[PDB]
RNA sequence: UUUGCUCCACACAAUAUAGAUGGAUACGAAUAAGGCGUCCUUGUGGCGUCGCUGAACCAUAGCAGGCUAGCAACGGUGCACUUGGCGGAAAGGCCUUGGGUGCUUGCUGGCGAAUUGCAAUGUCAUUUUGCGUGGGGAUAAAUCAUUUGUAUACGACUUAGAUGUACAACGGGGUAUUGUAAGCAGUAGAGUAGCCUUGUUGUUACGAUCUGCUGAGAUUAAGCCUUUGUUGUCUGAUUUGU
RNA sequence: GUGAACAGCCUCUAGUUGAUAGAAUAAUGUAGAUAAGGGAAGUCGGCAAAAUAGAUCCGUAACUUCGGGAUAAGGAUUGGC
C-alpha cells in the first residue's frame, strides 16, 4: 500500500556536495535533495517549496549550508494521473540550528 | 610459507620487539591510549 | 511467461557424414643379437628349436543367409542376466563365477529359390534435431534495474538487498583538524570628553585591545572507526534446458 | 566606496541572466596554481616561469654633450586605536 506521511527529516548536504565544482553546489543540492525524497517513500514525483528553493540558495551558489532541517510530506495526487499516484512536497522547518535533531513523524491534523 | 630455506642470517634473526606504535592513523597521533590522553590534557568540559 | 524439464526403451519426419562393407590380433628388450620350449643353482645358467617376414593367425558354407526332422558332443558362440575381482595417463574398459536363452557348417535327412528375365539399380552403418507414447525421476538461477567503492573512460570488476547478528537516513560516542566561538561579565585597558551630592573605589559616554566562563566553538567520510537511540525500507523488469 | 586616479575590485539608476543540455572525473590535453634539498647542472640561448613593485624617510658609483646617469645601487618604515 502507500499511505500519507509527513515527517521531519535533517539532510547532510555537506558530505553530498563535498568536491562539488563551487558554481554547482546549489544546484547539486536541489537534485541531491529531491534524491533524499525519494529515499524516504520512493514517491519519485517530487516538488520543492519556493521557501525551500530561498533557503537553499541562501548564500550564493557556492555556500549551501552543510545540514538542512526538511519537512517532507507524502501526498495524494490530483488531475489526469501523472504516472505514479502520490507526491512529496518539500519545505524547510524554522529552527535555530539543524544539528542534533533526529527523524521526526508529524502527527497530522 | 617460503619455497626455499634461507639462511639470510636476516632470516634467522628472531625478533623481540620493544613497543608497538598505536597512536591514531587519522591524523597526527599523539596518544597511544585514551588513559593517556586523559593523563596529559586533564579532565575537559564533557566529563564528570 | 502459459508452453515444462531430466534419464532409459522402441516409434515416425527431417538432417548431417574427409568416406563400415570378415577381425586395430595388447610383453618388454637387444639388433656385433634375440623369440619360443624345457630343465635348473632362477642365472650374463644347461639343453632343444625357430627366423630368411602378416604369402601369418583367427574367422569364413545356409532367402543379405529361409522352413523342417535327427545323431554325435557337453563343445563352440550370440544375447539379456548373475558371482568375484582388477583398470585413474584420457581409467568408461578388462578378466572371472553360476545358470537361462537363440544359433551351431561336428555330422545325416526332407523342402524352398526361377520371371529382378545377360550388368546398371545393391546389406544398411551413425550423427545430430525436432516431434510421439509408458515408466522412473528432479522442483533452480543469471541478467536488467537499485546499491558498495577494495573497482572503474564506457563496458567490465567487487559488494549488498525477501523480516536479518539486515540495510539505509539521522542522532550518539571514539578519532581527527583548527586554536579558544556567540553571549554575558570585570575598580583589565593608552586615554579624551560630559555632569554632579567633587570623590578613603564618584559615576556617564566614547575606546584598539585584554581577561573569565573557554584546549572553547566550528568541522569530522564525502573512500575514518563505532553504535542497546530515533525513523524508514524490504517480491519492479528480463532471459535461460542436456 | 576604496584609491593618485575616467586603474583594478565592490555597489546604485538602467539593462541583461543570452551563448544545447544531463551523468561521470580514465589517459593525453587547454587554461590556472603549488613543491622538500639543490639553484641554470636544463637549453642554441634562462625560452617559460620565478623574484622586484605603492608611499614616507635616509641613502646613492664609473662616466657625461653637465642636461643626465638615477626610482642607479643599498636600506628603514607602513594595521588598529
Ligand atoms: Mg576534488
Ligand atoms: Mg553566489
Ligand atoms: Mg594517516
Ligand atoms: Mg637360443
Ligand atoms: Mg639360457
Ligand atoms: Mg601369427
Ligand atoms: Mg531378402
Ligand atoms: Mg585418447
Ligand atoms: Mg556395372
Ligand atoms: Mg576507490
Ligand atoms: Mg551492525
Ligand atoms: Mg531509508
Ligand atoms: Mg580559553
Ligand atoms: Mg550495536
Ligand atoms: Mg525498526
Ligand atoms: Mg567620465
Ligand atoms: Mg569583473
Ligand atoms: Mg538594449
Ligand atoms: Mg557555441
Ligand atoms: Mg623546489
Ligand atoms: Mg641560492
Ligand atoms: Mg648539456
Ligand atoms: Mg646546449
Ligand atoms: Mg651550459
Ligand atoms: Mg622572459
Ligand atoms: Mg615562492
Ligand atoms: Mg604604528
Amino acid at each position: 500500500l502507500k499511505d500519507v506521511v509527513t515527517r521531519e527529516y535533517t539532510i547532510n548536504l555537506h558530505k553530498r556536495l563535498h568536491g562539488v565544482s563551487f558554481k554547482k553546489r546549489a544546484p547539486r543540492a536541489v537534485k541531491e535533495i529531491k534524491k533524499f525524497a525519494k529515499l524516504h517513500m520512493g514517491t519519485d514525483d517530487v516538488r520543492l517549496a519556493p521557501e525551500l528553493n530561498q533557503a537553499i540558495w541562501k548564500r550564493g551558489v557556492k555556500g549551501v549550508e552543510y545540514r538542512l532541517r526538511l519537512r517532507i510530506s507524502r501526498k495524494r495526487n490530483e488531475e489526469e494521473d501523472a504516472k505514479n499516484p502520490l507526491f512529496s512536497y518539500v519545505e524547510p522547518v524554522l529552527v535555530a540550528s539543524a544539528k542534533g535533531l533526529q527523524t521526526v513523524v508529524v502527527e497530522e491534523d | 610459507k617460503s619455497l626455499y630455506t634461507n639462511t639470510s642470517r636476516k632470516a634467522l634473526e628472531e625478533v623481540s620487539l620493544k613497543w608497538i606504535d598505536t597512536a591514531s592513523k587519522f591524523g597526527k597521533g599523539r596518544f597511544q591510549t585514551p588513559a593517556e590522553k586523559h593523563a596529559f590534557m586533564g579532565t575537559l568540559k564533557k566529563d564528570l
